[PDB]
DNA sequence: CAGCGGCTCTAGTCTGTCCAGC
DNA sequence: TCAGACTAGAGCCGCTG
RNA sequence: GCUG
């Protein structure tokens, strides 16, 4: 912890003396005989995070299901759109279908 | 996601009631231009606005724009669009689709310098 | 593409020329479908111009 | 019950356009530059004085700019009209004329009207012959009532000066490093310098860099120079948190380790660093006062003012990295707009610089050589180094300015005649600063902060996308303000001189801080009341209008701006829930009864601006009007710009779709003018029987494009 | 070691890091304890606005600034507390407002510089400085009445 | 293709986390062979994946964790007769998180590149605490170094592998089973190969280098197949396999990975009209002169 | 809100306007006063006001580590010259306050010695921090760099103000008690005041002009 | 007790950034 | 503008004699 | 600068 001068105001530096580890300044006379126990605690930040991850369920937590796609037709699905293409004056989607886990990724 | 359901679930009416005939439908089916989502996009429901896959940044101080208070983590506040094609764009919702639209240009023009 | 506006623009045009109107077409504004509608059929052309 | 509509709030716009806008943000530049800023220029350079021979001077007096004029074969001089200049290739310019008192042996000689060079004329400003014209006296002129001016003459070809986006100097940037750490930087412009000054955490230790040190040195050896030496007194103003000091730390054991602990050894340190362009203490304290952080003004060489701007720094270095809080630089509360007035400001400055100093030069060789006789300097006012020295720059667009470092290149554009959109479309763009170096899609990007201030939609399809960039309709761009009321009102709205208070204060959390561009006036507790009570002198006429004050909660300072080049848009003001601005007074605006300048006044109409709409809560409509709203939405078809304006119905179009016609109606054929047969240009396109178009905007009433149409209904 | 000569420790208010074992006042409450709780008298340090609403008396001027150096001594004005802890200073017609600044914590002593002779003189402490008033204009009632 | 690649979102290898690099700059990354990229990722197989009770052990045994982390204070100590930092171990966090570090094996994690701390200055008094008596640095440096070790300290690392930065667990959703893959962001393959309870001849790589420097060219050469396939699958585009295998094998076939850029081209490449005529033209016509 | 509490009569004061300063230590704090310690000098010049003050530090203490103050007061003094020397005795006796001008102007800020229901304004003519001075110790090495081996003109104008000389009464000292009276002004309690006519309107005018 | 040597680390520097039209 | 994988240096400590 |  930062600790400054009664006298300059500089900052204070610990070494040791002949009978105490004392506060010292660097440009005056001014010690501080440490007599007793003093302390400063940090306190940090523990990583408590454990995280588990990827289920179905953080999958599937978007519109789509029901739909076809143009392979293999099933339901359980997840889509998705865009259009930050320009150049692309038609529309863009790719889709995700895993009812039978077969996993078709097109446009 | 529930954003996102609501869209698809207002996607699927329309298309139950469009009758055979309808042009735009049989566009569709035929894959000659357009999907479904062109179609449930200009006549049911626009979707959430997009920018680098996630939701529309802060570009004030914690708010999108200053037509809305700030930290509201609500959908109008942060891209979804409500109105279709047909009904018109509110201004707000206008400056969320431009801005998703707007990174389309801007991909566009880095992959062709690195791609050659 | 998804220009619905060019679809209204057509309409709106064609209500405005058999009554001698310009019709407005303003963002976020302007002359509304369901007003050109009632001014073809008045002139005796279908409502949605086809 | 709904809230209540009033329906002619729209008809503020054409009283508006009136004034500001439609090309006006160049004219009211370049004016305040042939009607200010060629005085200040003079009056900073009012003396010469050789070297050689003392006690024979000349002085400037006054400078006018008068009316153009050509010069003919036998001497003849005629004035002349912007069509003559484009049809015989000549410059449209009128003759800089000064009045000189100065000394033939007899100690004061004077001249009335000097001519030492000639200066554009931007068509429709002050000056130029079109100005408060008829229309049937433009026909006269062959000359299009239409035509937008903004734009200069020179050798026959019309060139537009081009907006052109900055940074905003004199402001603490805080972002991160190539390498992820945390930096500051203040690029602290002046009138007399430019330089940036770097805050580095290179090695958990804090170290300012400068390009006049050889190496980057500790900070606490700067406190130290700046005299304030106790260690104490250092960490107070830096802050007095547990985690701001264990961050601080290792910066005092850096110090400690050498003998640094006096004034004299710290300026003696920073000495033996300085690259050389007394030797140790002057060139370090000398330094200090006007080099690094040469923004922040030290009086007398008392350092306190500029030792609290340095803490305010490594303060927040400290705590951007407890927490990634980097700015953007795509916030366009940042950035700032130069026009035509202020680049030919600095241009003009180098060119009287030159031209004082090659007389200077005339003067030394020949007074202690040549003659008895006590020669006159208007013998050797050879007026070509004015002349050719704006002409060229303007031609040709490169303003190599090495007085100021400056080395840009493609400031000027040809002014487009493919269209009448064309033509006004190019006289709202804004280049940009990057200028395609890469491809970055970051300033590319739509920022929300360009609401209302620039076009969504208009923006160029190719590598230039995203960085040429047009206004909106209903924008306004400041000026420089006086700047002296708002530090009289200020020291009287309960601000305390940060000189009678210790470092401690800076970490109170009742405790802001004020700022007025870059400089701090002092500190404040209730912020709110003066906020409040600075916007209610405000509206009331006594500050000006476009001073602009917000508050930054999360760093707790209060700004005040009043630079020049900041974006302004007008809002209704919105109080208890009820807008000021009422039907009576919108059919009293119709009547001619009231002005839009009288809204400003009777507090009804208030400009806000992108720092300011930040705090501020704005309804677009009435019926969205809540408890906690600010200010209504004049008319919402103004996020569009012009070229934009020409679409109808561009809110039921895929985006895309509106920016590809922002290109192509530029393109269009159609009809230049009323003059277009009188006029001989490169090339030209008309379409033989145009028509207006069947459906269109209120903008294409606005700039009147249904009288030179461009298309056919089909 | 000596008590009264212990290291600094940085809040100043905190002084105290080894030991033998704060709220925001208003100015209401601060003329309230030197009125009722404690009758000690005690020096304020308070800061005016740049011009008092008066004229130089016979100074011989051109609507200068007025400071208490030009006027004369006796009553001023007069300090009114209100309910709702508004503080208001009523100096002629006008009333000033006056607020709390900011709460230094570093020593301040009040002395008296007297050079009696041409080369010396006599210095003298009257007294420490704990608190700080701010007096500013009312800006929204002096506009609102004009 | 590359031109086909919009640089997509919505992609986060499964885990609605750890962001991939895909598209344009995934190619440019392998086909530059570069030595590092942008998030490396090791997927790690388990061998008892029966349940996460064992997962959680051996994500112990490779993520990093530091020993502030699990640490509940340090405190400097100044007594008259001497001075020292101490710290605290949390043994409450240790017996959950389930990690093999005490006192003793924390005296055997400092006592590493750590200003040279001698072993007989450490002392482990209890079996939750250890003191760091501090010694003069004695080059650059002054004694009252304590408020280095006060902010260095607790990075120092007392379990895991110090590469890895972060691991996480991924859950299959199949209907016929349930085990669990461990996915380690990180950069050194051979100590993940290595740990007991992962079983090392099923992990595999992003990175070409890392594969190439632990098990030599022929897995390298299978990597950039997979690799490549796996981007272009994503971005529904399909390229038959003999394409990138030919790819693959240019790159390999003088028993290093070398890269498509100009550097690699020179190790190829004999002829210096053809080098002389991508980049660096003037430097490869003076040498061949020379 | 009516003005139910304390209706305060404000006087104003005016024979200290030309003496009182407002002396203020930016690192000491309100708890630790020089109250006790002993003072030996002042120093000021009464234009461009420069105070400078020296302060005893006692020695039999235990706060005083004697084998440094040796040293230090060995550095700055040659070991037996004495004819000119900071320091009399063999150890650093004194330590020596240094002044800056914090604000040229003070016309705005008024000392206000609050009496129950009343409060007297008096004028500062000046408000100076003062702070312990480094100055001995590059003395010291001024000494050592001896024996091993416009700033200019605006110093040189400091210079010409001849150094004034002052007797320093600390609080305790009956002088402060007296000399303390003098902030008070003899008067009714009771005047309508001469000056202070100016209206609202008339005021905001002069205040923005 | 002293000296190679490789490691290891700064950091320094030169080297690219689509095709084409007007 | 943004890496980027080369090329020397400065060391470093510790065995290597 | 713009088109490709
Ligand atoms: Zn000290
Ligand atoms: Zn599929």
């Amino acid at each position: 912890m930062l600790l400054f001068c009664p006298g300059c105001g500089n900052g204070l530096i610990v070494e040791e003396g002949q009978r105490c580890h004392r506060f010292a300044c660097n440009t005056c006379p001014y010690v501080h005989n440490i007599t007793r126990k003093v302390t400063n605690r940090k306190y940090p930040k523990l990583k408590e995070v454990d995280d588990v991850l990827g289920g179905a369920a953080a999958w599937e937590n978007v519109d789509s299901t029901a739909e076809s796609c143009p392979k293999c037709e099933h339901p359980r699905a997840y889509f998705m759109q865009l259009q930050t293409r320009s150049a692309d004056e038609p529309m863009t989607t790719f889709y995700k279908c895993c009812n039978a886990q077969c996993g078709h990724r097109w446009r | 996601k529930e954003l996102s359901v609501i869209r698809d679930h207002a996607g699927s009416a329309c298309l139950r009631e469009l009758d055979k005939s309808n042009s735009p439908l049989t566009m569709a089916l035929c894959g000659s231009k357009g999907s479904f989502i062109n179609i449930s996009q200009m006549i049911a429901c626009v979707g959430q606005q997009a920018i680098s896959g996630s939701r529309v940044p802060d570009g004030f101080e914690n708010r999108s724009l200053p037509h809305f208070e700030k930290h509201s983590k609500l959908p109008a506040a942060k891209g979804f669009v409500a109105n279709s094609f047909y009904s018109g764009l509110t201004p707000t919702e206008f400056f969320f689709h431009t801005m998703a639209g707007r990174e389309g240009l801007v991909d566009t023009a880095v992959k062709t310098a690195e791609t050659g | 593409r998804m220009t619905v506006g060019k679809l209204i623009e057509l309409l709106a045009g064609k209500a405005g020329v058999l009554d001698g109107r310009f019709h407005y077409g303003t963002a976020f504004g302007g002359s509304k479908v369901k007003d050109v509608c009632e001014d073809l059929v008045r002139h005796g052309y279908n409502y949605l111009g086809k | 019950a709904p809230i209540p509509t009033v329906e002619e709030k729209w008809r503020l716009l054409p009283a508006f356009l009136k004034v500001k806008g439609l090309v006006k943000q160049h004219i009211d530049s370049f004016n305040y530059f042939i009607n200010v800023e060629i005085k200040k220029i003079m009056k900073a350079n009012e003396k010469v004085t050789s070297d050689a021979d003392p006690m024979w001077y000349l002085k400037y007096l006054n400078i006018y700019v008068g009316l153009p004029d050509v010069e003919e074969s036998f001497n003849v001089t005629r004035p002349v009209s912007p069509h003559e200049c484009r049809l015989r290739d000549m410059t449209y310019s009128a003759p800089i004329t000064v009045d000189i008192e100065y000394t033939r042996g007899s100690q004061r000689i004077i001249r009335n009207a000097l001519p030492i060079g000639r200066m554009p004329i931007m068509l429709r400003s002050s000056n130029c012959v079109l100005t408060g014209k008829t229309p049937a006296e433009f026909a006269k002129l062959n000359e299009c009532p239409l035509d937008p001016g903004g734009y200069f003459i020179v050798k026959g070809v019309e060139k537009v000066i081009l907006i052109q986006e900055q940074l905003s100097k004199n402001r603490i940037i805080v972002e991160a490093d190539r390498k992820g750490a945390v930096g500051a930087s203040v690029t602290s412009s002046t009138h007399e310098k430019k330089s940036r000054t770097n805050m580095a955490v290179k090695q958990g230790r804090f170290y300012l860099r400068h390009n006049t040190l050889s190496e980057d040195i500790p900070i606490v050896i700067i406190f130290k120079a700046m005299g304030v030496e106790s260690d104490q007194e250092i960490v107070q103003m830096i802050g007095t948190e547990e985690h701001v000091m264990a961050a601080f730390g290792p910066s005092l054991e850096e110090c400690q380790k050498a003998q640094i602990f006096t004034q004299m050894q710290a300026l003696k340190y920073i000495g033996n660093k300085v690259r050389r362009q007394k030797t140790k203490i002057e060139e370090a304290r000398e330094l200090l006062a006007s080099t690094i952080l040469t923004h922040v003004p030290v009086k007398e060489f008392n350092f306190r003012a500029k030792c609290i701007y340095t803490a305010v720094m490594v303060r927040r270095v400290i705590l951007a990295q407890g927490d990634n809080k980097v700015d953007d630089r795509d916030y366009y509360g940042n950035k700032r707009l130069e026009l035509a007035g202020q680049l030919l400001s600095l241009l003009f400055e180098d060119l009287f610089k030159k031209f004082n100093s090659e007389m200077k030069k005339i003067a030394d060789q020949v007074i202690p050589k040549q003659r008895a006789a006590q020669f006159d300097v208007v013998k050797h006012m050879r007026q070509d180094q004015i002349t050719n020295g704006m002409v060229n720059a303007i031609s040709t667009g490169n303003w190599s300015l090495k007085r100021f470092k400056m080395d840009r290149q493609g400031v000027t554009q040809v002014l487009s005649r493919l269209s009448y959109i064309s033509a006004l479309g190019m006289m709202t763009r804004i280049s940009s600063q990057f200028e395609k170096t890469r491809k970055v899609s970051g300033p590319r990007s739509l920022q929300p902060s360009q609401w209302g201030m620039l076009c969504p939609s208009d923006t160029p399809e190719g590598e230039a996308c995203g960085l040429v960039k047009n206004l909106a309709l209903m924008t306004h761009i400041t000026t420089d303000m006086e700047d002296g009321p708002i530090v009289k009102l200020a020291s009287n709205l309960g601000v305390e001189d940060v000189n009678l208070l210790c470092g401690e204060e800076l970490s109170y959390p009742n405790v802001f801080l004020v700022f007025l561009n870059g400089n701090i006036l002092g500190v404040i507790r209730d912020h709110k009341k003066l906020v409040n009570t600075f916007r209610l002198m405000r509206r009331a006429g006594y500050i000006n209008e476009f001073v602009s004050i917000s508050t930054n909660l999360t760093d707790r300072c209060v700004y005040i701006s009043s630079d020049g080049g900041r974006l302004c848009r007008p809002y209704i003001i919105v109080k208890k829930q009820k807008p000021a601005v009422t039907n009576k007074h919108m059919e009293e605006l119709a009547q001619g009864y009231r002005n839009f300048e009288d809204f400003l006044h009777e507090s009804l109409v208030e400009y806000l601006d992108v720092n300011e709409e930040n705090d501020c809560n704005i309804a677009l409509y009435e019926h969205t009007i809540n408890k906690d709203t600010t200010h209504l939405e004049i008319e919402p078809f103004t996020l569009l710009g012009v070229c934009a304006g020409l679409i109808p119905y561009p809110h039921h179009n895929q985006s895309p779709r509106n920016t590809y016609q922002c290109a192509m109606g530029k393109q269009a054929m159609g009809t230049i003018g009323y003059n277009q047969r009188n006029r001989i240009d490169t090339l030209m396109y008309l379409l033989a029987y145009p028509q207006k178009p069947m459906v269109k905007t209120k903008t294409i009433e606005l700039i009147e494009f249904e009288k030179l149409p461009a298309g056919q209904n089909a | 070691i000596i008590n009264i000569k212990k290291e600094k420790r940085e809040t100043d208010e905190e002084t105290k890091q080894i030991l033998r074992m704060l709220p925001k006042d208003v100015s209401v409450a601060e003329l309230l304890r030197e009125l009722s709780l404690t009758k000690e008298e005690e020096l304020l340090f308070l800061q005016l606005p740049d011009t008092l609403p008066g004229q130089p008396p016979t100074q011989d001027i051109a609507e200068n600034a007025c400071t208490l150096a030009d006027l004369t001594e006796g009553q001023v004005g007069k300090l009114l507390i209100r309910k709702s802890g508004r503080v208001q200073l009523l100096l002629g017609k006008v009333t000033l407002d006056v607020t709390m600044g900011t709460a230094c914590s570093f020593l301040q002593e009040l002395v008296s510089v007297g050079l009696g002779d041409s080369r010396t003189g006599e210095m003298t402490v009257l007294g420490h400085v704990k608190h700080k008033l701010v007096c500013s204009p009312d800006f929204e009632s002096l506009l609102d009445h004009k | 293709p590359g031109t086909q690649m919009t640089l997509k979102t919505f992609h986060f290898a499964g885990v609605a986390s750890m962001n991939i690099t895909l598209g344009v700059p995934r190619i440019k990354e392998i086909i530059n062979a570069s030595k590092a990229i942008s998030t490396p990722i090791i997927t790690a197989q388990l061998d008892k994946d029966d349940d996460a009770d064992y997962a959680r052990l051996v994500k112990g045994r490779i993520e990093k964790t530091l020993l502030g982390e699990i640490s509940e204070y340090i405190e400097e100590v100044f007594l008259p007769d001497d001075c020292f930092i101490l710290v605290k171990l949390s043994l409450e966090r240790i017996r959950l998180l389930r990690l093999e570090v005490n006192a003793e094996t924390v005296r055997y994690s400092i006592c590493t590149s750590k200003l040279r701390v001698k072993p007989g200055d450490v002392a482990v008094h209890g079996e939750a605490v250890v003191c760091v008596t501090p010694r003069e640095n004695s080059k650059s440096s002054m004694y009252y170094v304590l408020q280095f070790l006060k902010e260095d300290l607790p990075k120092v690392v007392v379990q895991g592998i110090p590469e890895v930065s972060r691991a996480v667990i991924h859950i299959d959703e199949q209907s016929g089973k349930e085990k669990y893959k461990l996915l380690v962001e990180g950069d050194n393959l051979r100590a993940v190969m290595a740990t007991h309870g992962v079983k090392g001849t099923r992990t595999t790589s992003n990175n070409t280098y890392e594969v190439e420097k632990t098990l030599g060219i022929e897995a390298a050469r299978t990597t950039i197949i997979n690799e490549i396939q796996y981007t272009m699958v994503n971005h529904g585009m399909s390229i038959d396999r003999r394409h990138v295998m030919l790819l693959s094998d240019l790159m390999t076939y003088k028993g290093e990975v070398l890269g498509i850029t100009r550097f690699g081209l020179a190790k190829m490449k004999e002829s210096v009209l053809m080098l002389a005529s991508f980049e660096k033209t003037a430097d490869h016509l003076f040498d061949a002169a020379y | 809100d009516d003005p139910v509490v304390q209706e305060i009569d404000v006087y104003l004061a005016k024979s200290l306007a030309e003496k009182l300063y407002l002396f203020q230590y930016p690192v000491r704090p309100a708890s630790m006063t020089y109250d006790d310690i002993p003072h030996l000098s002042a120093k000021i010049k009464p234009k461009q006001q420069k105070v400078e003050l020296e302060m005893a530090i006692d020695t039999l203490n235990p706060n005083y580590c004697r084998s440094k103050g040796e040293q230090i007061a060995l550095n700055v003094d040659g070991a037996c010259a004495d004819e000119t020397s900071t320091y009399s005795s063999k150890l650093m006796d004194k330590q020596t306050f240094c002044s800056s001008q914090t604000t040229s102007n003070t016309s705005r800020y008024a000392a206000a010695l609050y009496r129950q229901g009343e409060l007297h304004l008096t004028p500062l003519h000046g408000i100076l921090q003062l702070r312990p001075s480094f100055s001995y110790l590059d003395k010291a090495d001024a000494k050592h760099r001896e024996r091993e081996a416009s700033y200019e003109f605006l110093q040189k104008k400091h210079a010409e103000e001849p150094w004034v000389h002052l007797h320093y009464y600390g609080l305790r000292d009956s002088r402060s008690e007296h000399e303390r009276q003098y902030l008070l002004c003899p008067g009714s309690s009771g005047v309508e005041n001469t000056e202070l006519v100016k209206s609202p309107s008339e005021y905001l005018m002069m205040l923005m002009p």
